[PDB]
């Protein structure tokens, strides 16, 4: 399979700051990357699909972009509802491997 | 003391910029996938003025030319396959049996084609490679094409050739290409020997993974280039001094049958086996590869300190990603490049490495999904004669560094070549103090203010002035004309109807630059001066416009009465 | 811009010496670098200037067969600065050559005052005894 | 407003068959891949398999040594069968909807996820 | 003819197959006129229908008197006669201008 | 771009490329408008003036371009010797 | 039209080599193909007719 890694494994942030999460693929995946949000007691929610398109109803603040094996998710104007575990997933080859996950702390 | 603003048009100054370049093909038709017609004929002799005293900062890893090449090659690939047959009525359930001999790699598949005649159902037999055929049931004989259920499969026209041709990229009017002429250049950093070229050297757009085939070689030593060298997961492009040789052969002889799809459209497929079923055994001279690995691990020990370096094969997985992939002869190879990276260096059998390879016809190129290309088979043996030109290495903990054959999207196959070239936007307008009142292109760019102010003529003369490529070229030319008229209107509103050098008589304040004329018209390049007065450019420009033309115009209006 | 020279040295008559000048923070190629010596019993005098761009040399008439000047190639560190070095070697020392040898970076790239020394180092004490 | 609910036993001993059922509320099953995925504690999410539509082609994560079978039981319920379950298989199992079409939001992504059920061993 | 050369100058500026084609024609005309203006500009003859340049007529081109060059010959015959040497004339004009400008004031008034 | 080039070219042929107000050598023909400067500059708008003399305006353009500029520009070249 | 007669001119006109002709040829072909393009193809009627 294609191994996916992301950085940092965890970071702390306050309300209003900008957060950047880098997802790195072991092999090129074109633009076929998705960004998911996970909260306790709730299933994962889709934030970004095809590495730059926001899903319907996602807040505008979430910005994600990249290509090849390199992608970055930038969350501007951090809100109290946006503290959650963010993960990146590929889409090229099956199984579509996920990633370790970055927990955003207060 | 009594200094006045003077406007100079044609200044050798530039800033980093991103634009679309014109593709040029060697003068030397074949319907080659990257269309010759789109690209203009190359100039018979290129001009390479050897800019002296100019030390520009280059960076391969932030270079819009590479992304522009990726977009252009994708567009040309799609356009070349646009009018070819689309294999829509071939998703039919295939009754497949193993070919009686490799074992199981080629499958004898029967299927019912329902042509556009619509009064017959023709049972036909064809051979398909195992990689393109997937089960659809617990029945061991029922299969389908691998990617025809989630994609539209476009058959490549057999008349399209995939032979690499050198492609140049040439600057449009208003821009320039600065080439780094150093010999040990590390990709990212200052370049001590810079020239200006109208077009780049011949670039073969060879498509391959884990390894760069054909192209230019290093002049001094094996060059290892990476952006950071420690973050990991950043392609470590390796350029070599001496080229190893990948002789590759597909022994099997095949016959190509055609099956009608519609009036004037045919599916080209594999008829039957002629001769024995052998395997594609790519042969690399072990001794030469030994030498190359030595000349690479030495440099890697130099860069990563004296650690043990282990060359491992890529991580296991599907063949397309893991295995190297040629573009030779019109048949897509996938070769198990494991024997080449199976060594621990630290600090005997055979003399030739035989890499087995599998041929695949249904492919997904440019890491895209939902689109797929079918390459029709070639009659006869295919005998490649390629040249090892470069490697792509990626890193993965007892003091040992693990390097694997990796890579990325095809952009990294061109950063290995377009590492000595940068695109720069030229802004010919500048201002300087004077005492008055009312070589080749950029050859004096590194010269002082004095004696560069005498060559504005050539820079001013040579700076300015169908289909998808057509629309992009039209937008580019219109933008260039816009820029030119921007400069001309700025000169007109400054009362410089037609004067490369036009004195203004506006007073030279001492809050802009306090330096005297001797220290302003010598001891500095135009670059340092333009940077110096950058903040005041708007203010100065305003003063050249408002304070004079208006007043001079009113005065002349009041002179005839 | 900074010019740094090695430390003092003591030699006997008839020996030979080479002294090195290291330059940081300015473009070594552009400006001429020239050597001035502070004598103890006469005062300062001009030795000569070298132009790294062409390697051109010009020496005062008394020292054609005494001093030979050479230069290193600049290594860029950024777009408009570079580090570099120059070397001047003197053959056949006498007692009169005791003194302080200084480097100097030239004032201007062009114009009427390119030759003149502008920016100075700390000076190297050569003793002949 | 498509919602997915997993159900099944919360404790299965080693080596029997683990059986889960995902029920689709809001809408009936349609031509999107329906996928079983899991998250073991301390591990990334791992795809288990998928089935297309109401009975049809399937695919399964090759690195499971064919221990997994997925099938559709009811027009709004599909199920996961995982044989020879071991202690390493403890995880939170999710059922998800994977889109095939680029004319809608969430192309090639798990647009719809269920709550998820924790199965231990 | 040399009096009627300003009426031949105000008429140098007037998807689908009548899509790209028309816009190409307009951009073509514009590019030609801008190139000719640039040519006159670099030679220093901006704003002048005819300009007089330092360059001496070498006479090898056409050893003909002005009474015969400017009378007995229409402009077409002149263009055919001197067509081969045009590159040389333009080069002379360019260099001559250059010298006529850099050495004139660009250095004296610097 | 086309419109701006058209206007600048028209100013260029008239020898007025660098002037917002430029004075030409054409004498005013009374048949165009036999009105005094007070009857023009303090009575009419530019709209009314431009509508009044349209065909006459085309005549003025061909006169300024054809003869005045060219006759004043060729004579100079033959009166510098 | 704004035709202007030319005085004292003798030009060598030669049809059978006029770019105008082949230009209009290319144009008629282009318009005809573009106009026909969106219309229904008649592949189904190739079935045998009694
Ligand atoms: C890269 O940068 C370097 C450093 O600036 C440039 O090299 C310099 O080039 C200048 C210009 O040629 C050299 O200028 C010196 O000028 C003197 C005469 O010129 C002045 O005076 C005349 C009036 O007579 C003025 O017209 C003129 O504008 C100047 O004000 C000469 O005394 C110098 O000559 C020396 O070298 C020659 C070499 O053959 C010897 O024959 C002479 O005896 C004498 O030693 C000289 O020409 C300046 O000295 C250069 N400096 C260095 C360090 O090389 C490079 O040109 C620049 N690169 C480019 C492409 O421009
Ligand atoms: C700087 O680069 C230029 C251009 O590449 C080099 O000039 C070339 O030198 C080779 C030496 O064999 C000649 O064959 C070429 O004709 C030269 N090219 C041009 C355009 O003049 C130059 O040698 C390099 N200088 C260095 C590294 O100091
Ligand atoms: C693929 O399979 C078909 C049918 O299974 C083979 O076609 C037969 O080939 C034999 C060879 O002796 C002929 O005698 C038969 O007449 C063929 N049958 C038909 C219906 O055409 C074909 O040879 C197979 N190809 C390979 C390479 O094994
Ligand atoms: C269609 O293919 C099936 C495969 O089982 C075969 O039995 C049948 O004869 C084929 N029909 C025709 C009309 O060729
Ligand atoms: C290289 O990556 C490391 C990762 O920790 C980072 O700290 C460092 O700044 C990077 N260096 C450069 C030059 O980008
Ligand atoms: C293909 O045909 C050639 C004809 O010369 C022959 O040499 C070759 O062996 C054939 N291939 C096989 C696999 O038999
Ligand atoms: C590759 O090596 C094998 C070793 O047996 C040999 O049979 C074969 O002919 C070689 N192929 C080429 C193209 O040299
Ligand atoms: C590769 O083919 C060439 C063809 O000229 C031949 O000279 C060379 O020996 C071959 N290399 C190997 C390693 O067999
Ligand atoms: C890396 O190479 C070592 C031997 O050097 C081997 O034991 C190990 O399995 C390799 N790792 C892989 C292929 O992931
Ligand atoms: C390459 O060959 C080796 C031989 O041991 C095998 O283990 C490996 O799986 C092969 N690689 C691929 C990608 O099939
Ligand atoms: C790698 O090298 C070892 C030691 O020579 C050998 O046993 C092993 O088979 C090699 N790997 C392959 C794929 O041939
Ligand atoms: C060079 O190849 C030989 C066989 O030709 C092999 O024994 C040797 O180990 C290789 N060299 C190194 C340094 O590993
Ligand atoms: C491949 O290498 C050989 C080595 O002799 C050389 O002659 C040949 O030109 C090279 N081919 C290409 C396409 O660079
Ligand atoms: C010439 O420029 C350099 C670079 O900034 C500077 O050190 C030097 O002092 C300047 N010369 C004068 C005379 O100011
Ligand atoms: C000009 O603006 C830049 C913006 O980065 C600033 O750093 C610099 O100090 C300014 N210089 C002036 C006002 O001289
Ligand atoms: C429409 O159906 C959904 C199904 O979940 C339900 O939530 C909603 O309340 C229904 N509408 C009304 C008006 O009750
Ligand atoms: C007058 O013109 C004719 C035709 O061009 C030419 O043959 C003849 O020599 C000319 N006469 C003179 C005196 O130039
Ligand atoms: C003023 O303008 C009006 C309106 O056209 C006109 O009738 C009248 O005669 C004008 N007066 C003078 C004095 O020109």
């Amino acid at each position: 399979d294609i191994q996916m890694t992301q950085s940092p494994s965890s970071l702390s942030a306050s309300v209003g700051d900008t957060v950047t999460i880098t997802c790195q693929a072991r092999h090129a995946v074109g633009k076929n990357l998705n960004w998911y949000q996970q909260k306790p007691g709730r299933g994962p929610q889709l934030l970004i699909y095809m590495a730059s398109s926001r899903h319907s109803g996602v807040p505008s603040r979430f910005r994600g972009s990249g290509s090849g094996r390199e992608f970055t998710l930038t969350i501007n104007n951090l809100q109290p509802e946006d503290f959650a575990t963010y993960s990146c997933q590929q889409g090229y080859t099956y199984p579509w491997t996920f990633g370790q996950g970055t927990k955003v702390e207060m | 003391e009594k200094l006045w603003v003077t406007v100079y048009y044609g200044v050798p100054v530039w800033k980093d910029a991103e634009t679309t370049l014109f593709c040029a093909s060697d003068a030397k038709e074949k319907h080659n996938v990257w269309a010759t017609h789109a690209c203009v004929p190359t100039d018979p002799n290129p001009q390479e003025v050897v800019l002296e005293n100019v030390t520009e900062h280059f960076n391969m890893w932030k270079n819009n030319m590479v992304e522009q090449m990726q977009t252009d090659i994708i567009s040309l690939w799609d356009q070349s396959l646009k009018p070819c047959v689309k294999l829509t009525p071939l998703c039919v359930t295939l009754n497949c049996k193993d070919v009686n001999a490799e074992r199981g790699e080629i499958k004898n598949c029967s299927f019912n084609i329902t042509t556009e005649l619509r009064d017959k159902v023709q049972k036909v037999y064809a051979l398909f490679y195992k990689l393109d055929v997937v089960p659809i049931d617990n029945n061991n004989t029922s299969y389908r094409l691998i990617s025809c259920d989630t994609s539209v499969i476009t058959q490549a026209c057999p008349k399209i050739s995939f032979e690499p041709i050198p492609i140049h990229y040439c600057a449009p009017a208003g821009f320039a290409i600065l080439k780094c002429n150093d010999k040990t250049f590390n990709g990212k950093g200052p370049c001590k020997n810079v020239s200006t070229v109208q077009c780049t050297h011949g670039i073969r757009p060879v498509v391959s993974t884990q390894l760069l085939l054909n192209g230019s070689l290093a002049e001094e030593e094996v060059v290892i280039r990476s952006d950071n060298f420690t973050n990991n997961a950043k392609t470590i492009i390796v350029q070599l001094k001496e080229s190893v040789e990948i002789n590759c052969t597909r022994p099997n002889n095949y016959t190509r049958k055609s099956i009608r799809i519609g009036p004037g459209r045919a599916f080209y497929t594999m008829g039957e086996i002629i001769g024995d079923i052998r395997q594609a055994h790519c042969n690399i001279s072990r001794a030469k590869w030994n030498d190359t690995l030595k000349q690479i691990v030495i440099k890697l020990r130099e860069q990563f300190e004296n650690k043990t370096i282990v060359f491992n094969h890529s991580s296991g997985g599907d063949p397309e990603i893991v295995m190297h992939s040629f573009n030779c002869g019109g048949e897509f190879f996938y070769c198990n490049s494991t024997q080449l990276f199976n060594s621990t260096w630290n600090n005997t059998e055979g003399n030739t490495i035989t890499l087995p390879c599998r041929i695949k016809q249904i492919i997904n190129m440019w890491q895209r999904v939902g689109q797929a290309m079918y390459a029709p088979p070639i009659r006869g043996q295919i005998r490649c004669s390629s040249n090892i030109t470069g490697l792509l290495l990626t890193r993965d903990e007892n003091g040992t560094e693990i390097f694997r054959p990796g890579g990325g999207d095809m952009r990294d196959n061109w950063r290995s070549e377009l590492y000595k070239y940068k695109v720069v936007k030229i802004e010919p307008l500048g201002v300087a103090p004077t005492r008055c009142k009312r070589r080749g292109f950029l050859g004096a760019a590194g010269s002082t203010m004095g004696a560069a102010s005498m060559t504005l003529t050539v820079q001013a003369r040579n700076l300015l002035s169908l289909g998808v490529w057509g629309i992009k070229q039209l937008q580019a030319r219109v933008l260039a004309v816009e820029r030119y008229l921007r400069d001309q209107q700025l000169l007109g509103i400054w009362g410089c109807s037609g004067k490369l050098i036009c004195t203004t008589a506006v007073p030279w304040n001492a809050s802009w630059s306090n330096k005297s004329l001797d220290r302003i018209w010598n001891n500095m390049t135009w670059m340092e001066w333009e940077r110096e007065i950058d903040n005041y450019t708007s203010e100065i420009y305003t003063l050249i416009e408002e304070s004079q033309n208006q007043q001079e115009k009113n005065e002349q209006e009041l002179l005839c009465l | 811009g900074q010019l740094v020279q090695s430390g003092a040295e003591l030699k006997k008559p008839g020996a030979s010496v080479k002294i090195s000048c290291k330059t940081s923070g300015y473009r070594f190629n552009f400006y001429h670098i020239n050597w001035i010596r502070q004598t103890a019993g006469r005062g300062p005098e001009w030795m000569g200037w070298i132009s790294p761009y062409s390697g051109d040399k010009n020496l005062a008439p008394a020292f054609q067969d005494r001093v030979i000047m050479t230069t290193d190639t600049e290594v860029p560190v950024t777009s408009f600065t570079s580090t570099g070095a120059a070397y001047m070697e003197i053959r056949n020392l006498k007692f009169d050559d005791t003194g302080t040898y200084f480097c100097a970076k030239g004032l201007l790239r062009d114009g009427s005052s390119t030759w003149l020394p502008y920016l100075w180092g700390q000076g190297t004490l050569l003793t002949v005894s | 407003q498509v919602q997915l609910q997993e159900s099944g036993p919360g404790l299965v001993k080693p080596s029997e068959t683990l059986s889960l059922t995902c029920t689709v509320s809001g809408g009936s099953i349609d031509d999107y891949f329906w996928n079983w995925v899991r998250q073991p504690p301390g591990k990334p999410l791992e795809c288990i398999g998928y089935i297309f539509g109401r009975g049809g082609g399937t695919k399964y994560n090759p690195s499971l040594d064919n221990r997994v079978t997925i099938s559709t039981d009811t027009p709004n319920q599909f199920s996961l069968k995982l044989r020879s379950v071991t202690v390493a298989d403890t995880a939170i199992y999710y059922c998800a909807r994977w889109n095939l079409y680029d004319d809608d939001f969430g192309y090639n992504s798990f647009a719809v996820w269920g709550r998820g059920v924790l199965v231990t061993v």
